[PDB]
C-alpha cells in the first residue's frame, strides 16, 4: 500500500507520557497483528523496541508500550526524558503487493 | 494474556514445504433438488 | 557480536550498476534470512527483496523489476546487492537486515522480522 | 390487533408433481 500516517512532531515534558499514532489500511494494520516500531537517534542506526504490537525484545525499558485498534496502532512512552528525544517509525506487514510498510515518522522533541 | 486474536498467517515458505505448501483446494459441492438441472455435461440430445 | 557490515559509500551517475556487500558475523550463516531496506531522501525506509543463504532463492519488489539481482557467498558469509540502470532517486542509505528466526522446517513464525542491521551505506546518484 | 390464520400458509413443499396422494 502507501506510506503510513504518523504525526509530524509531538512535544511534551520529561516524566509526562506521550503517545504516537500510526494509521494505515485494513490491509496494512487492521488485517494483521504485526506492528513494529523503530527509532532514529540522529546519525545513528535504527533500534527496535516494538514488535507483535504489544510485545518486546529483551533490554527495552518498560517505558515504551504499543497498542492496536482498527486502523490505528499507537506507541506510548511513560516517564519521558530528554533521553527519549528521537524520531519514531511504525512498521507493519501488508496483505498486498509489498510486504512491509513504514510510517512517515514522528520527531519527539523534549522541552 | 488470555486475549488472542483468533487469526494466524500460514506463510508457506517458498521451498520448505512437503506438507507445508499452498494447496489451492477447490471443492465442488453438487446440489440437486430433483429440480431443473442446469449445469450438466456434453451429451448429444438425440431425437425422441 | 552478531553484526552486519556492508562496504563503504559509492558515487554513481545515472545508468550504471553498483555492488553492495554485507558480511555477517557471530552466528550460523545458513539459518536466518537477509533483508534489505533503503532510505530514499526525505521519504522513509523501503524494502527491496531478500535472498535465502540456504539456497539462494530470490524475490524483490515489483517496482524494482529487472533493476535488482541479489547474490551471496556462503564461504565468506557475505551477501551481495545489485542495482542497475541507476536513477537520481536511487540515492539512498542501503541497509542489510537479518530475520528474527532461523529458517525452520514446517514453520509458522513469519520471516520478515527486521531486527539485525548493517551500519548503513549511502548511495549517491546524480 | 390480532387475527386468526384459520388454515392459510400452505405451500407446495417442493417442485415435484404428485397426483391423488396424501403425502
Amino acid at each position: 500500500q502507501s506510506a503510513l500516517t504518523q504525526p509530524a512532531s509531538v512535544s511534551g515534558s520529561p516524566g509526562q507520557s506521550i503517545t504516537i499514532s500510526c494509521t494505515g489500511t485494513s490491509s496494512d494494520v487492521g488485517g494483521y497483528k504485526y506492528v513494529s516500531w523503530y527509532q532514529r537517534h540522529p546519525g545513528k542506526a535504527p533500534k527496535l523496541m516494538i514488535y507483535d504490537v504489544s510485545n518486546r525484545p529483551s533490554g527495552v525499558s518498560n517505558r515504551f508500550s504499543g497498542s492496536k485498534s482498527g486502523n490505528t496502532a499507537s506507541l506510548t512512552i511513560s516517564g519521558l526524558q530528554a533521553e527519549d528525544e528521537a524520531d519514531y517509525y511504525c512498521s507493519s506487514y501488508t496483505s498486498s503487493s509489498t510486504s512491509v510498510v513504514f510510517g512517515g515518522g514522528t520527531q519527539l522533541t523534549v522541552l | 494474556f488470555n486475549c488472542y486474536f483468533p487469526l494466524q498467517s500460514y506463510g508457506f515458505q517458498p521451498t520448505n514445504g512437503v506438507g507445508y505448501q499452498p494447496y489451492r483446494v477447490v471443492v465442488l459441492s453438487f446440489e440437486l433438488l430433483h429440480a431443473p438441472a442446469t449445469v450438466c455435461g456434453p451429451k448429444k440430445s438425440t431425437n425422441l | 557480536q552478531v553484526q552486519l557490515v556492508q562496504s563503504g559509500a559509492e558515487v554513481k551517475k545515472p545508468g550504471a550498476s553498483v555492488k553492495v556487500s554485507c558480511k555477517a558475523s557471530g552466528y550460523t550463516f545458513t539459518s536466518y534470512y537477509m533483508h534489505w531496506v533503503r532510505q530514499a531522501p526525505g521519504q522513509g525506509l523501503e524494502w527491496m527483496g531478500i535472498i535465502n543463504p540456504s539456497g539462494g532463492s530470490t524475490s524483490y519488489a515489483q517496482k524494482l523489476q529487472g533493476r535488482v539481482t541479489m547474490t551471496r557467498d556462503t564461504s565468506t558469509s557475505t551477501v551481495y546487492m545489485e542495482l542497475s540502470s541507476l536513477r537520481s532517486e536511487d540515492t539512498a542509505v542501503y541497509y542489510c537486515a537479518r530475520a528474527n528466526h532461523e529458517t525452520t522446517m514446517d514453520t509458522y513464525y513469519y520471516y520478515y522480522y527486521m531486527d539485525v542491521w548493517g551500519k548503513g551505506t549511502t548511495v549517491t546518484v546524480s | 390487533a390480532y387475527t386468526n390464520s384459520f388454515t392459510r400458509g400452505v405451500y407446495y413443499p417442493d417442485k415435484v408433481f404428485r397426483s391423488s396422494v396424501l403425502h
